[PDB]
Parts: structure tokens; sequence; C-alpha cells
């Protein structure tokens, strides 16, 4: 029963609860007594399901308050464009792609700072560009600057219509609760008009825009040559010239006779070899197989005609004899409460960035980016990063659900209940395999490790000793250099040079090439694996055990966030659903920092690197890895010593930023140890003391100062000990990899 | 003390030790520590009051 | 004087000022910079050394900067001391720590020039230190 | 095992009671004219520690403690 | 309370403490004497 | 109102911002005129 | 001891070894409907019209089941301590009054007279044998 309903004028727009702060709340809207008000305040500023129980006022606050949130992603996507229209060498970048460095930002001749503007490239001086803003822009099609002043001035128009709709929704005109339960309206909406219909649209700007104009590019005109987008719409002489499928018109593709336009809806498959990057037209067949699809699929829910699917009906239908119930009481829990659909859509989302980091390295989409190391490195580092976060975020409201939201009437006998029933079997067994795979994924590291220093090579595990081969994804790579003939046939070059095939050279570079899995590969695959599987453990155990445990009966209500609940029991430290995101924070921050490890020393030996016109490919390290990677020293040596010889010695050059980022980052890493290792206990009695010298000099504060809650600071230590090492790596990749 | 008169506590182990605070009642009856107090500053718990008794206070200012 | 000979003079000074990279906007910022930075002592390596002895042949170094920073940092002790008592006298106190009373903290933030003044004068004779009996204590 | 021991600062809130996990505080008649109920911990030998006496007593301090010692298999909470 | 925290029994000028204490003074003077070559 | 405008302005994050902001300014166009001053040149 | 078994599949969190070997405990309850409540080890279970029974492997997870079945009015839920050679104890509502609520059967036990302030010092008090909180 899809319908709108709206409530008119519900909250007004006074100014007057700006001034009084902790309106949200009522025990913060007392009065500030204490200083821990002050991080109570933002603590609690988000958590809307506190402020108030009825659903309809956590919703509209949520569906409006995402709005703001587009307008300040519009305010920045706007705003790179705009650097690149006014501050930027997109322009000159376009005439010589291969030997100008993308760079969009200028630092002002203030004191000592002009020196980060070197000679980036193309009589512009600028900082270098790494996020790859300059490849996105030649896959659009974008070739003078005021084509991107004018795109830049319409992301801000749009950030005021997203701004003026959260005020339009919260104030004047906000939805029923029924409005967001409407489940099976949302999900044809969004597959086919969000999805579907804006990827069919993406499909008729690279087929009328980007690649007839990339096609021109690639060829060898200058950038004045090339007609404007709507030169080609007006005039299709210009078009047939290049594409002559469309000389036929509309007319085969509702007769059917798709093969008309095959010059320009491709399956090649394969990199072209001008511009490093896929082909424009296999990537205009892309979306528009992706938009039939999408379309056809979003009707498959109900949505107040009778016809399409009932999700209730789907999930209690798919029972079976082991699982008691099945799916029954999944889509109450899922329509009852906000923090159950956070949960799967982050989780799945982090997959899901991680998964677009792989395809993007392995199948460059955009002209000119393998052949940029740099933007490709930072690339595949920075998805990989964001994917890690959000599966933790995931973890914490699937155990935020489990203590808030849980209804033990709807879960009765259901997939989930079974699940929290057998607890202990998964956790026991789970434990079993990551000390399993720790001993046998790091254990291998250590006896290569040992004996190599004890002069013992042969008995190493090394691709000339007791080899330890990747034979399964060997295989699986045979398979995929295949498909041109036999299976997926039409294809002609493979899906990516990755798994096999000839090598691609772009100017004097690589784009890409087979990528060889020998010892070093098998066993840092087992590592990842090992790391994966601990942070899982660390968080899935959370989930289970949030609401009890053999040690703790009642720990829903003491609630999510609870230090200790009492030092009895031995110590219970640290036993809530909270602390386990914290700790598993850093072991995704482990897991995840080995990855890009795996990816920056394996493309810098085995594919990136100079190449002769013989096909002589001279790799950056020099094909140290297989020999090196396979101890620990070795990546102590050849990895992290060798390659940040680029950064120390920044200094006094354009990369000096880096250098001190980069130590810097060391300080905030070791000054997360002071709330790490330390407690709220020493730092009171040490404010006492000093409480004391003010009482002296009659210099005491009305708020009273108290330390930092306890698990504020495990929070404050958690926050230092990733910003300070990230922004370690982050220059380390940064610096080297720009200087080669 | 009688009500309404600012008090210095002189109890150790007390949050206000040495501080000032008014009486806000006073009971008539055998109990120990029967005079209540009221501070402005509130404790680590933050409660604000507490009771204490004769001996260990001090008529600062009049009620 | 240790280890160190006038910076006018020294030949490694002269070597570095030839190239000395101008900072600011300005194209002589650089040759700017090293000349006056000759009244300064200079060591082997060619950079200035400073010398906080209290000579008053070498006190811009750190006597002058010593003496405009107490300066500056008593106005800040003294306005935030008399901010918090004037609040403490008040009803609300808590919430005027949080929202500044502007039509209190100016006036006082106005004053402040003459700190040192009324510093001397709480010391003679006023409430620049509590009684220690009258203070919190632990046991 | 953990002695819990009880000062005379009670004023007959029963807060400790109501917190108490293992039912280990009483609260019983004050005979004197402070008033009809004072606490007491008779059962102290299922006395877990968890401290949650302590944090319900709305003394300046405690009127209640928990003094730590020897540990068993009802303290340590092990169900094994 | 059985013993107080706070002490007292001292008189305004500390005479005791000055003596004392300008004399280390006096000798961290006759230091800086020597290295200013006042001596 | 503009009375509780006011008082949203005088709360700790604002009032700090635009007095940090101000001493910023001062040090940072202070700057750029007289660039170096490593010390006070005594005459 | 009586009653009938709450009416739930099972689940790992639960009674283990030490059942066997030493003081397994139990709790009744007696309720007029039959709702679902959750139990002390993971899961949800249904109760029965008359005489509920449980056994549970401490004394925590019963009281804090009795605190949830306080939710749904029901406030007569007994505990018992079974050891290995079947003898019971009466435990929880040691008298018919419960533990906050007064009754003058009951002695104070563990009582000081004097204030935390006022307990011996460590060292006027050492090999002894006695403790500062005596
Ligand atoms: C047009 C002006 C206007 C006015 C006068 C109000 C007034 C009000 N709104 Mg409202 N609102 C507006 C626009 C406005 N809103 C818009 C445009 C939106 C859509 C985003 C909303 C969405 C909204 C929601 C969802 C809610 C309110 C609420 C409120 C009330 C309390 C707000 C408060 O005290 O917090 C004042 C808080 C601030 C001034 C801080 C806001 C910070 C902004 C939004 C984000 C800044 C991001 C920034 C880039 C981060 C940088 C970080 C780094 C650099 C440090 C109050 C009546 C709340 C309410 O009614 O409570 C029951 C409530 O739940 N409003
Ligand atoms: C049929 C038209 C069509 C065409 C020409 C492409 C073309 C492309 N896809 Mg693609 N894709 C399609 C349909 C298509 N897709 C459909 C229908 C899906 C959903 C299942 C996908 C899902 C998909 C993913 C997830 C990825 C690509 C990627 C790519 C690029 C990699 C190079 C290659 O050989 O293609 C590969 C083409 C295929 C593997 C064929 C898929 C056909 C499916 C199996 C049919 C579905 C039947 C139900 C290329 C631009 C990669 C990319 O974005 O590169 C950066 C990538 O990671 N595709
Ligand atoms: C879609 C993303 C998303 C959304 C909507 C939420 C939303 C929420 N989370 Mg959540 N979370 C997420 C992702 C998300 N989270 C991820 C990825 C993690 C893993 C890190 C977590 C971990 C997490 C925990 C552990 C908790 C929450 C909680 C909450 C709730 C209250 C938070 C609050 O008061 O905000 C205000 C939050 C803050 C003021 C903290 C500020 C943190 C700053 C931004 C860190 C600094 C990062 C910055 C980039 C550093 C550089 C700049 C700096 C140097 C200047 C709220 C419902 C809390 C809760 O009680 O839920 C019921 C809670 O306990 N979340
Ligand atoms: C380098 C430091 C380090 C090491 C080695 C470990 C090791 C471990 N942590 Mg961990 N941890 C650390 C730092 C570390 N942690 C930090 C800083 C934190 C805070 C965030 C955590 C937080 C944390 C949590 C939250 C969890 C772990 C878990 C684990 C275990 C995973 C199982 C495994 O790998 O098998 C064991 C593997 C090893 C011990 C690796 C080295 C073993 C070598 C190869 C063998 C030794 C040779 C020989 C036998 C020596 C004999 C000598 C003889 C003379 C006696 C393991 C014991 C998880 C766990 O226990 O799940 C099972 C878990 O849940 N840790
Ligand atoms: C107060 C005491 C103190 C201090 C000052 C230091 C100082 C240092 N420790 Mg340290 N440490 C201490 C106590 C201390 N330690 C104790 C007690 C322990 C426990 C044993 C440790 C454990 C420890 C470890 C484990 C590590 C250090 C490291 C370091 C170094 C940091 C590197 C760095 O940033 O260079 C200083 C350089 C800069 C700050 C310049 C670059 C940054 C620019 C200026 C950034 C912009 C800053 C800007 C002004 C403000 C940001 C604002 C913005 C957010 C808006 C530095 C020498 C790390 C290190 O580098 O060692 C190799 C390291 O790994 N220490
Ligand atoms: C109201 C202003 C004010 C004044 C006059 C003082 C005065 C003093 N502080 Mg204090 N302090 C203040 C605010 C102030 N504090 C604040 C806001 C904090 C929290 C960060 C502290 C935290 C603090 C510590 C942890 C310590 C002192 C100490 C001291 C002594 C000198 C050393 C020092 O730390 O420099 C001042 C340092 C600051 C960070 C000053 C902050 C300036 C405020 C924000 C300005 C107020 C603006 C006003 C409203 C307009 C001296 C008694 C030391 C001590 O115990 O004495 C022996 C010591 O160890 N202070
Ligand atoms: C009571 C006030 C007082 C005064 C006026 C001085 C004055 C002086 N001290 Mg001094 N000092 C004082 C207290 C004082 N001190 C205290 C309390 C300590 C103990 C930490 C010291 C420890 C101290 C050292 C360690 C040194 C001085 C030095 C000096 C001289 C610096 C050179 C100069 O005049 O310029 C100067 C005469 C320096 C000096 O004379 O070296 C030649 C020197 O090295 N002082
Ligand atoms: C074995 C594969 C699961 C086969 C599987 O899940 O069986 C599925 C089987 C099906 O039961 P039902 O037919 O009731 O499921 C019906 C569904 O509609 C209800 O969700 O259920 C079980 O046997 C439970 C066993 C779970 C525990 C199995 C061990 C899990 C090991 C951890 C995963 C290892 C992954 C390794 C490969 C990457
Ligand atoms: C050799 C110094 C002998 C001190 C002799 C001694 O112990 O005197 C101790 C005496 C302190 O006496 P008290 O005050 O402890 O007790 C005396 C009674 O009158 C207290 O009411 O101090 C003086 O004589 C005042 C002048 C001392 C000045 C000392 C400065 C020395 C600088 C050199
Ligand atoms: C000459 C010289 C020198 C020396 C110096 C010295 C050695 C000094 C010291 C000094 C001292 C040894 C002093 C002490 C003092 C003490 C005190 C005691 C302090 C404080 C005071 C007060 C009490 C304060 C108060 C206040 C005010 C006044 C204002 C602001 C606020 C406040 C509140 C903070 C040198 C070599 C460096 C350099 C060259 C020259
Ligand atoms: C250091 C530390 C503290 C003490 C840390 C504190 C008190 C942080 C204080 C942060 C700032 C400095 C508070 C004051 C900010 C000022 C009000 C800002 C002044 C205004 C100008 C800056 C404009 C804890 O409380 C703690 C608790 C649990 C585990 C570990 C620790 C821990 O390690
Ligand atoms: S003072 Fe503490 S122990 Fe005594 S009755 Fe109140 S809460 Fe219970």
């Amino acid at each position: 029963k899809a319908r709108v309903i709206v409530d008119k004028d519900p909250v007004p727009t006074s100014f007057e609860k700006w001034a009084q702060p902790g309106h949200f709340d009522r025990t913060l809207a007392r009065g500030p007594k204490t200083t821990t008000w002050i991080w109570n305040l933002h603590a609690l500023a988000h958590d809307f399901d506190t402020h108030t129980s009825d659903l309809e006022d956590i919703s509209r606050k949520i569906f409006a308050a995402h709005f703001g949130h587009l307008a300040v992603v519009t305010i920045w996507l706007s705003g790179m464009i705009f650097h690149g229209a006014k501050f930027s060498n997109y322009e000159a970048w376009l005439s010589d792609p291969l030997n100008v460095r993308p760079s969009a930002q200028v630092v002002w001749p203030i004191v000592g700072q002009d020196i980060l503007n070197g000679d980036v490239g193309g009589g512009f001086h600028g900082i270098q560009i790494t996020s790859g803003l300059f490849q996105v822009w030649r896959g659009w099609g974008i070739t003078n600057s005021f084509q991107l002043y004018c795109t830049a001035i319409g992301g801000l128009v749009l950030a005021g219509l997203f701004l003026f709709a959260g005020w339009f929704h919260y104030h004047k005109r906000a939805p029923k609760l029924e409005w967001f339960q409407n489940v099976e309206s949302m999900l044809n909406h969004h597959l086919q008009v969000l999805l579907g219909c804006g990827s069919l649209g993406w499909a008729g700007h690279l087929i009328h825009v980007s690649a007839p104009i990339n096609k021109l590019m690639d060829a060898g005109v200058a950038v004045k040559d090339i007609p404007l987008p709507h030169e080609f719409i007006l005039n299709k002489s210009l078009l047939i010239d290049l594409f002559p499928g469309f000389a036929a018109g509309l007319t085969p593709f509702f007769t059917l006779n798709w093969g008309q336009y095959a010059d320009f809806l491709t399956f090649k498959g394969g990199l072209n070899p001008v511009t490093g990057g896929l082909w424009m037209t296999d990537i205009a067949h892309h979306h528009l197989a992706i938009a039939v699809v999408f379309i056809i699929a979003g009707h498959q829910y109900r949505t107040n005609w009778g016809i399409g699917h009932s999700i209730k009906e789907i999930l209690e239908n798919h029972k079976g004899p082991f699982t008691g119930e099945g799916h029954k009481g999944l889509y109450e829990n899922l329509t009852t409460s906000w923090h159950a659909q956070l949960a799967t859509n982050l989780a799945f989302l982090g997959s899901l960035t991680i998964i677009i980091a792989h395809h993007m390295y392995a199948m460059p989409p955009y002209p000119y980016l393998a052949t940029d190391y740099a933007t490709q490195l930072c690339i595949f580092t920075h998805h990989i990063w964001i994917g890690g976060f959000l599966i933790v975020g995931g973890a914490a409201h699937a155990a935020i659900f489990m203590v808030r939201d849980y209804d033990p009437v709807v879960n009765q006998n259901n997939v989930l209940d079974r699940v929290i029933r057998h607890r202990d079997a998964i956790i026991s067994h789970l434990n079993w395999v990551c000390i399993f795979l720790g001993f046998h994924s790091f254990g291998l590291y250590i006896h290569n490790d040992t004996m190599r220093a004890l002069g013992r090579p042969q008995d190493m595990f090394s691709d000339t000793a007791i080899q330890l081969q990747p034979v399964f994804a060997q295989w699986v790579q045979n398979l995929h250099t295949l498909a041109p003939g036999g299976t997926a046939p039409n294809a002609l070059e493979p899906v990516s040079y990755a798994f096999g095939g000839g090598v691609l050279a772009v100017g004097g570079k690589v784009a890409m090439m087979p990528i060889a899995l020998g010892t070093a590969d098998f066993l840092i695959h087992h590592i990842h694996a090992f790391t994966i599987h601990v942070t899982v453990l660390i968080l899935l155990k959370g989930v289970l055990f949030a609401r009890s445990s053999r040690l703790i009966p009642d720990k829903a209500n003491l609630g999510f966030r609870f230090p200790c609940d009492g030092p009895g029991r031995g110590g219970t430290c640290q036993v809530s659903g909270w602390d386990h995101v914290f700790l598993g924070l850093f072991w995704m921050y482990n897991s995840l920092s080995i990855v890009i490890f795996h990816f920056s020393w394996k493309m810098q030996s085995d594919v990136w690197g100079t190449v002769d016109a013989a096909g002589n490919v001279s790799h950056i390290t020099g094909g140290n890895f297989a020999q090196s990677a396979i101890t620990i020293n070795g990546w102590l040596r050849d990895f992290l010593w060798a390659q940040a010889s680029q950064v120390i010695n920044s200094y006094g050059s354009a990369l000096s930023a880096y250098g001190l980022m980069f130590l810097g980052a060391h300080f905030v890493w070791a000054f997360s140890l002071m709330f790490l290792f330390s407690g709220r206990g020493y730092w009171q009695e040490l404010i006492e003391s000093i409480v004391w010298a003010h009482n002296k000099l009659k210099v005491a504060p009305a708020i009273q100062p108290r330390a930092l809650s306890i698990t504020q600071g495990r929070a404050v230590g958690v926050a230092h000990y990733l910003l300070g090492g990230i922004a370690t790596t982050w220059a380390f990749f940064h610096a080297h990899i720009l200087s080669v | 003390v009688q009500r309404g008169s600012k008090v210095r506590i002189l109890r150790p182990e007390s949050y206000w030790f040495q501080d000032v605070g008014t009486v806000a009642s006073v009971d008539q009856s055998g109990i120990k520590y029967p005079v209540i107090v009221r501070f402005d500053k509130v404790n680590y718990a933050g409660i604000n009051t507490n009771n204490f008794a004769v001996d260990e206070l001090i008529e600062v200012e009049a009620p | 004087g240790a280890d160190l000979t006038p910076c006018a003079e020294n030949p490694a000074f002269q070597a570095l000022a030839k190239n000395a990279r101008n900072t600011t906007a300005d194209p002589q910022s650089g040759q700017k910079r090293f000349e006056r930075y000759s009244q300064a002592l200079c060591g082997p390596e060619g950079y200035p050394h400073l010398i906080v002895d209290g000579r008053l042949d070498r006190a811009g170094d750190f006597l002058i900067p010593s003496i405009l920073f107490l300066y500056i940092a008593g106005w800040i002790g003294w306005v935030g001391r008399a901010y918090l008592q004037a609040i403490k006298k008040d009803s609300d106190t808590e919430q005027k720590e949080i929202q500044l009373d502007l039509g209190i903290a100016l006036p006082i933030i106005a004053t402040g020039f003459a700190w040192p003044a009324a510093a001397v004068k709480e010391l003679l004779s006023g409430e620049l230190t509590a009684k220690d009996s009258e203070i919190t204590v632990s046991p | 095992s953990h002695t819990v021991k009880i000062y005379d600062t009670c004023i007959g809130c029963t807060q400790c009671v109501r917190a108490c996990p293992t039912d280990v505080l009483e609260m019983v008649p004050w005979d004197g004219c402070k008033a009809a109920q004072v606490a007491s911990s008779p059962r102290t030998e299922d006395c877990v520690g968890c401290k949650r006496c302590e944090t319900a007593c709305p003394t300046d301090f405690l009127s209640i403690r928990v003094y730590l010692g020897a540990e068993t298999t009802r303290s340590m909470g092990l169900a094994y | 309370k059985i013993s107080p925290v706070a002490n007292t029994g001292a008189k305004p000028p500390y005479t005791f403490r000055t003596g004392w204490a300008l004399l280390l003074l006096a000798v961290n003077f006759l230091v800086a004497a020597y290295y200013f070559h006042i001596i | 109102q503009s009375s509780y405008l006011i008082k949203f302005i005088s709360t700790a994050p604002v009032a700090a911002t635009i007095w940090l902001t101000i001493t910023a300014g001062i040090l940072i166009e202070f700057n750029r005129f007289f660039p170096d001053l490593l010390f006070h040149p005594l005459p | 001891l009586s009653g009938k078994t709450p009416l739930f599949a099972g689940s790992t969190g639960g009674l283990l070894t030490k059942a066997v070997e030493e003081e397994k405990y139990a709790i009744t309850w007696t309720s007029p409907k039959a709702q679902v409540f959750e139990l002390p080890t993971g899961g949800a279970a249904t109760m029965h019209e008359g005489e509920n029974l449980l056994y549970i492997a401490r004394k925590e997870y019963g009281i804090a089941l009795g605190g949830q079945l306080r939710k749904f009015k029901i406030t007569n839920y007994k505990i018992y301590r079974i050891l290995p050679s079947g003898e019971t104890t009466f435990i929880h509502p040691a008298d018919g009054v419960f533990p906050e609520k007064v009754n003058a059967g009951r002695e104070k036990v563990r009582f000081n007279a004097r204030s935390i302030g006022e307990n011996p010092n460590p060292s006027q008090v050492k090999f002894s044998g006695k403790a500062t909180y005596d």
C-alpha cells in the first residue's frame, strides 16, 4: 500500500535551540556541572535512538541528516573540479599526458612553503596529484577549462537543493513511519532509476561524447581541433566517419538488428594500446547491458499492484531441516531497526570497495592511468582502507541491534536464534583456524628467517627449496588466458593481462603484464587469510556475546558501551561489544596494511618498470620479491629501509612535506600509546593536584575538570594509533612512487 | 548548626573536605551524622549532598 | 663566544647567502634575510647562533622576546582569572563558562594592559593566594 | 571469600542490595533510632567482587566496601 | 583528624629561609662574576 | 531572534574559532610583509 | 524439587562438567501466562503455565533471569543449590521476605561501627594476623 504520507510543520525553524546545548537529551539539558558533559555532548549528538523512542522522530532526523551529508560530498566533488578549472595544468596535460605530471594545488608564496610548488610539468608550479581526477575528466571528454568551470557551479547549485531538501523535510513536510516502511517500493526505485537509468544515461554520454572524442584524441589530433560534444550531435557526418554504425540510425535497435552497432558496442575485453585503459566502446557497451539487467531486476517486488514478490514470503519459505524456522523474523528486524539495515549495507559496501580496488589495477578503466604508477598505487590503497573501516562498522551496528533492538519473540527458533544457541562452537573452531593459520602462515617466515641466518638456504620454503606452489590459482589463471576462443569465444583478448597473455607497453612504461604466482604469493595470501579470520573472530564474538556470556549473564542491561562491569570474576575488562570493535580495528589495520604492502612490492618488482623495444622489462626493484619476501628481514631491508630513502632525503625539495608528515605520523602513533596503556585512575589523581594549585591562586574552574572516561581513553588511542599509522605509509607510498 | 548556614567540613576522605557548604536540614534525633548539607561542586559520582556530624563542621558564616 | 665567528665575515655564511631561496613573494627576501643576520654570530657550518647569556650586546635573541612574551601571556592569565572570578558571583556559573557573557568579558579584555600593577596590588594585599586551610586536600 | 564490610554511614537507601548480582547483601533492622533498615552481608561466600554495590552507594565515601581476597569457583565466575 | 594536613608556626620575614637562600644566590652571582670576567 | 544567534557565537567553539583565526591571521599577515624575524636587530 | 522445563531446542551455552562434580544450581518460578523469555545464556524459550523449573550452572544466571521475570510481573522465583550428592538448599529468598525489604528476624553481619577514616593503618597492624578492615 505505497502512499505519500506527510506531516505539515511538525518542527519549527527557530535559532533558539542553537544557543542552549544538549537540547536533544534530557540529562545533558540540565547543565554542564562537569567536563565529561562536553565529551558526552558529541558522543550523543547522532544517538537519535537515545534522544527519543518514537521511530517517526528517529527516521525523520535520519532522512534529513542524509541530505546535509550529500551537500558536503557535492561541495567536495564540486570543489575538486573547480581547482582543476582555475589552478591546474589539465589543459596542458592533455597535450602530453606522458611527460607532464598532474597538478591542481598551489600553495601561496608565504614562509618556506613555495617549495612544494615544484616543476611538476607543463610550465605549471604545483603539487603533484594522485587522486587521478585528470584521467577521469579525459574519460569524460573534457578538453577545456570553461567546461570544467561550468560543472563546478552545477554541483554547488545541486548542494543547495539537497540542503533545501533536509530543511523542507524535517521542518515543513515530514514523512510518517509508513513512508519509510514500504521497503518493496524503495528497492524497485533504487535498482531501476538510481542504478538502471543512471547507468543507461551514462551509456548515452559515453557513446555520444567520450567514445568519439577520445577516439579522436588518441589518434593524434590537437585538443583545439576536436569538435565540441554538441557538434557531434548536430553534425552526424563527423560521427559517422568514426563509428559508421550510426548511419543506419535507430532502426537497427528496434528491428533487433543490433549487429549494426558492433563498431561502438564491442566486446574486445582488452586494453587500448595507445592509451593505457579499457576501450571506450567496451565501456560504452558495459552500462547499456547493466541498465537492462537492473531495470528488469527491480520489478521483482509488489509495490501495490498485486504483481511482484513480498520479501516476507520469500524469507519465510526458505526454511530447511537444519534451520528451524529459516529466515522468519528477519524482515521484521530489518523493518523495525535502522542499525540492522546499517550493518548489512556497511559490511557489503566495504567488501565492494575492496573489490573495486582489485579490479581497477588489473583492468585500468581510464586513459593513461596505468602508466601513472602514483595514481594507481594510491587509488588501490585508498579504497582498500575505506572498505576496511566500513566492514568494522557493520559489526558494531550488528551488535548494537542486539542490545537495543533485539526482540526474542520474533527471533524464536529462526536462523538467528539458532546461531546464538551454538555460539561456543562457532568461536571455538574459528579460534582453532586462527591459530592454525598464524602458525602455518607466519611460522614459515620464521623458518626461512631462521634458516638463512644459519647458512641453510636449502632448508627454506623458497622457489629452489621446498617450494609450496599455488597450483590452484595458476590453474584458474590459464582458464582466463584461454577465454579468448572456446569459452567466451567472441572475446578477442582476456579480461586482464594480469591473468596472462602478452605484455602491453605505453611509451617507455608498462601498463600491465602477467603476475606470476610463486611461493611468496602462496605465503602472503595465507597471511591475509590469517589476519582476516582474526578480526572476524574479534568482531563476530562481540555480536554474539553482546547480549550475554557465561561470565556476565546480563550484559544487555549495561548496554553496548560499558567499560568493565566490575573488577571481580577475575577481571571483566573490555567485555562489551564496543571494546570488541576497538580491538578489531587494530587487527583490521594489521590485515589491511599487509595487503597494500603486498601490492606495492609485487607490482614494483614483477609488474611495473621501464620496457625496451625488444620487450625487455626492467622492473623497478629488480625482481627481488621472490627471494626476499619469504623472510621478514627482506621486507625490513628491501621494502622499508630501501624504499624509504626518498622520504628521509626529501628535505630541501618539493617532496619535503611528505618527509614531515611521515615523521610527524610516527609521533601521533606513539602519542596513542598514552591512552591505550594507561588508565583513568592515575590521570584523575594528577588533575587533583593541579586543581589545588588553581584553588590556591583562585583560578578554579566552575566546570569541575575530570579525566576522560574509560571507553573514551580507548577510543582516543585507536584514533591516534590509526591516524599516526596510516599517515606514515601514506607519505612513504607517495614520496617513493612519485620519485620513481 | 542551624539551617541555612554556610559550613566548612573537616571530615577527611570527603570530596568537599576543607570546602564550604550550606546546611539544608538538621535532624532532631539521636542519629549520628544528622546534619544534611549541599555543595556547589559535585563529587565524582555527581551526588552533591551527604550527611555529616556536628563535630566535623565549622560555622563559617551566619545563617 | 665558543667555536664561532662573526656572521658578516664567515665564509660559509656568504656561501649560503648567494643561494638564499627567498621565502615570501618579494624577490629580495633571501638577500634581505642574510643581510640582517650578519649582525648575529655564526659557526663553522654557516648558520647563525644565538647567545641567551643576557648580555646587552645580544639581547634581541632571547631577552627582548622574553619580555614581549610575558606581557602578552600575563594578559591572558589575568583576563582568564578575572573573568572566572566575576562569573562565580553570578547564579549560573557553569553555563557562562561555555556560553560566554561577552558583556562581562570584553570589559575585562579591555583591561589587562596593566596586569602587572594589579598583580602586585593583589600580592601586597589581596586575593592572589587562598589559605591552605580552606582548600581541598587529600588525606 | 571477598570480604564485604559495612560502615556506620549507611542511611538505608537499599540501593546496594538491588545491584547485587548474586544476592550477597540483605537489609536488616537497625535496633537504634537511626532507621528501620541497615545493610548486611550474610552470604559473603558468593561475592564475585563486581563493585556494583559501591557504585550505587550515595554517600560521600562509601558506607560499604569490598576488600578483595582469596579466590574460589563462586567468586571467579566460573561455570566450569 | 589525628594530624592536620596544613602546618603553621612561622612569621612574615622568614629570616632563616632568606638567609640560607640568599647565600645560595650569592654563590650563583659569584660564579657568574667569574664567567663575565668581573673578577 | 538575534539574541539567540549571539549566544551561539559566544559559545566555546565559535568564540575560539573567531579568536584564533584573528590571532592566526595577524601572525600570518605580519610574516608575509616582515619575512623572517629570527631575532630583534639591535642598533 | 518439582517443575516443568522451559521448551527450547537446546544450547551450547548452558550446563557443563561442573554440574556433575560440584554445585549445580536451579531456579523455579510460576507464571499465569506462557510468554517468550530470553534464557541466561543465549537463546529464547517459552514458559509453561505452571511450575517452570530450570537448571543453571551458577547463581548469577538465576538472579539475572529473575530480573527479567520481574518485567513480566513474576515475583515468585526461588533459587536452589544442588550438590552432586543430591543435597538441595533453598537460598535466595532465605526468608519469606525478599532481601531489599526488611524482616525482623535478620541480624547484622560484618558491620563496622566506625567510619572508613577511623580504620587503623597497616603499620599499626602487621605480623598480628589481623587486617585493617576489622
Ligand atoms: C535554515 C536554518 C535552520 C535553522 C534555524 C534550524 C534550526 C534547528 N534545527 Mg535544523 N536543519 C536545517 C536548517 C536549519 N535548522 C537544514 C538545512 C537541515 C538539513 C540538513 C536541518 C536538519 C535538522 C535535523 C535533522 C535536526 C534539526 C534540528 C534543529 C533544531 C536544533 C538544532 C541545534 O540546536 O543544533 C545546532 C547545530 C549546529 C549549528 C551544528 C550543525 C553542523 C552542520 C549541519 C554540519 C557541518 C559539517 C562540517 C562541514 C563538518 C566540518 C568538521 C571539521 C572541519 C571540524 C533547531 C530548531 C534538530 C531538532 O529539531 O532537534 C529535535 C534535528 O534533529 N535540523
Ligand atoms: C555509514 C557510516 C556510519 C554511520 C552512519 C554511523 C553512525 C553511528 N555510529 Mg558508527 N561506525 C562506523 C560508521 C558509521 N557509524 C564505522 C565505520 C565504525 C568503525 C570505526 C563505527 C564505529 C562505531 C562505534 C564504536 C560506535 C558507533 C556509534 C554510532 C552512533 C553514534 C555516533 C555518534 O554519536 O557520532 C559522533 C561521533 C563522534 C563525535 C566521534 C568522532 C570520531 C572522529 C571523526 C575521528 C577522527 C577521524 C578524522 C578523519 C581524523 C582526521 C582529522 C582530525 C585530525 C582533525 C551512530 C548511530 C556509537 C554508538 O553508541 O552507537 C549506538 C558507538 O559506540 N560507531
Ligand atoms: C607481534 C605481536 C603479536 C603476536 C605475535 C600476537 C599473537 C596472537 N594474537 Mg594478538 N594482539 C597484539 C599483538 C600480537 N598478537 C596486539 C598489539 C593486540 C592489541 C590490538 C592484539 C590483540 C589480539 C586479539 C584481540 C586477539 C589476538 C589473537 C592472537 C592469536 C592469534 C592466533 C595465532 O596467530 O596463532 C599463534 C601464532 C603465533 C604466536 C605467532 C608466532 C608463533 C611462532 C611461529 C612459533 C614459535 C616457535 C617455537 C614453538 C618457540 C618455542 C620456544 C621454546 C623455548 C619455548 C595469537 C596468540 C586472537 C586470538 O587469541 O584468537 C585465537 C584474538 O582474538 N590478539
Ligand atoms: C613528551 C615526551 C616525548 C616526546 C616529545 C617524544 C618525541 C618523539 N618520539 Mg617518543 N616516546 C615517549 C616520549 C616522548 N617522545 C615515551 C614516554 C614513549 C614510550 C616508550 C615513546 C615512544 C615512542 C615510539 C614508539 C616512537 C616515538 C617517536 C618519537 C619521535 C616522533 C617523530 C616525529 O614526529 O618527529 C618530530 C617531527 C615533527 C613533529 C615534524 C613533522 C610534523 C609537521 C610539523 C606536521 C604539522 C604539525 C602542525 C603544527 C599541527 C597539526 C595541526 C593539524 C592537525 C590541523 C620524537 C623524537 C617515534 C619516532 O619517529 O621514532 C623513530 C616512534 O616511532 N616515541
Ligand atoms: C635573568 C636571566 C636568566 C635567568 C632567569 C631566571 C633564573 C629566573 C627565574 C625566576 C624565578 C626563580 C622566579 C620564580 C617565580 C615564582 C613564582 C611564584 C611564579 C609565579 C608567580 C605567581 C604567583 C603567578 C601568578 C600569576 C600572575 C602574576 C599573572 C598571570 C596569572 C598568574 C596567576 C599565573 C636567564 C639565564 C634565563 C636568561 C638571561 C637572563
Ligand atoms: C592522558 C590521559 C587522560 C587525560 C587526558 C585529558 C584530560 C585530555 C584533555 C584534552 C584537552 C587538553 C582538554 C582541555 C581543552 C581546553 C578547554 C582548550 C582550551 C581552548 C584553546 C585551545 C582555544 C585520561 O583521562 C585517560 C583516561 C583513560 C585512559 C587513558 C587516559 C590518558 O592517557
Ligand atoms: S549507603 Fe550504600 S550500603 Fe548503605 S543502604 Fe545506601 S546503598 Fe546500601
